[PDB]
């Protein structure tokens, strides 16, 4: 793991199996939002791609308000739910439970972690494990329910180090 | 009277403009603990970084803290010369109005628009009480609180409520 590692996150917005969008973010943080707002904040803030048919998506995006939060550091991927939207998600540290893993609202969930990647990855090179994974879905749902959007979260480093072999 | 139509008047632009900034210092506070929280879970030298940004979060916290009081404080005694000018006048009014009924000629002012200038001003305060109210809330984010800050938002919630007192005994 050099100094020289580029953790910076990698957004992939998908609204309805179609790819609507990437977006690389250089910055410790951002915050997934509809629109921008005019406002004076230290966090970088990412608006969602503006759906072209306008429907159903539009309706989902203007029910986010206060958005996502997302850290891309060293230690990995962080994700918090501020949004009244039921949140879904897969991630390497997603727990081994039957139905599905729904973000809890005013609490900082783990998703993705580069000390547990370099371990389990250090394994499989001298081959005493399989490879590690590093994408960390997020499944966004709408009034039944339906996932319309979808955005997947990696960073840099770890498909890189992977896709040389 | 222009004087009070136009104090009314930026009164709803400014704290229009109040809301705005405590919604901008909600959102900050909320990017506060979510950063201080990540720091908090686990060295590699990066995390000097992690710290710094955590450490400019503080820093507009409390500028955007101190900056709302400084925006409230000013509405607060604007909303008191408000107060202060219109009882005086309602009462000249009541005085006026008794008068004609001894013989004297009717009041100027018709009492519709002082109840309409008195309403709007209670409306402000309610308002403001509301946003107040908030704050104290807001100030709840951490364990001591911020003992300044908070003892800026009960000075204030006890001006606004006498002004309410003054307007809601004589209205």
């Amino acid at each position: 793991l050099p100094l020289n590692s580029d953790y910076s996150l990698l957004l992939t917005f998908i609204y309805g199996g179609r790819v609507v969008g990437k977006t690389q973010v250089h910055s410790l943080d951002c915050r997934l939002v509809a629109e921008r707002s005019d406002s004076e904040s230290s966090m970088e803030q990412v608006e969602f791609p503006k759906p072209d048919p306008l429907e159903p998506t539009q309706h989902l995006l203007n029910q986010l308000d206060r958005g996502v939060l997302v850290a891309s550091n060293s230690r990995g991927l962080f994700v918090q739910r501020l949004c009244p939207i039921p949140i879904s998600w897969n991630a390497p540290e997603a727990p081994p439970g039957p139905g599905p893993h729904l973000l809890p609202s005013n609490k900082c969930v783990e998703l993705f972690k580069t000390t547990y990647f370099c371990r389990d990855l250090a394994q499989y090179f001298q081959g005493q494990g399989p490879p590690p994974k590093f994408q960390a879905t997020l499944h966004f749902w709408a009034a039944s329910q339906e996932n319309l959007i979808t955005v997947q979260m990696e960073q840099a480093f770890a498909r890189h180090l992977l896709e040389k072999i | 009277q222009l004087e009070i139509e136009n104090r009314i008047q930026g009164l709803h632009v400014d704290i229009e403009f109040l809301v705005r900034s405590i919604r901008q210092l909600k959102d900050e506070q909320d990017v506060f603990s979510f950063r201080y929280t990540v720091f908090s879970l686990k060295s590699d030298p990066h995390q000097s970084q992690q710290a710094q940004l955590v450490q400019a979060t503080a820093n507009k916290v409390d500028r955007m803290r101190k900056e709302v009081l400084d925006i409230s404080k000013g509405l607060v005694g604007r909303l008191t010369t408000l107060v202060d000018l219109l009882l005086p006048k309602l009462d000249e009014w009541k005085v006026q109005q008794a008068a004609s009924c001894i013989g004297a000629p009717p009041p100027e002012l018709q009492l519709e628009q002082l109840e309409q200038w008195l309403t709007a001003g209670a409306k402000f305060l309610f308002h403001l009480r509301q946003l107040l109210k908030q704050l104290k809330e807001m100030s709840h984010m951490l364990r001591y609180k911020g003992d300044m800050f908070g003892q800026g938002v009960d000075l204030q919630n006890a001006q606004v409520m006498e002004l309410l007192q003054r307007l809601l005994q004589r209205s």
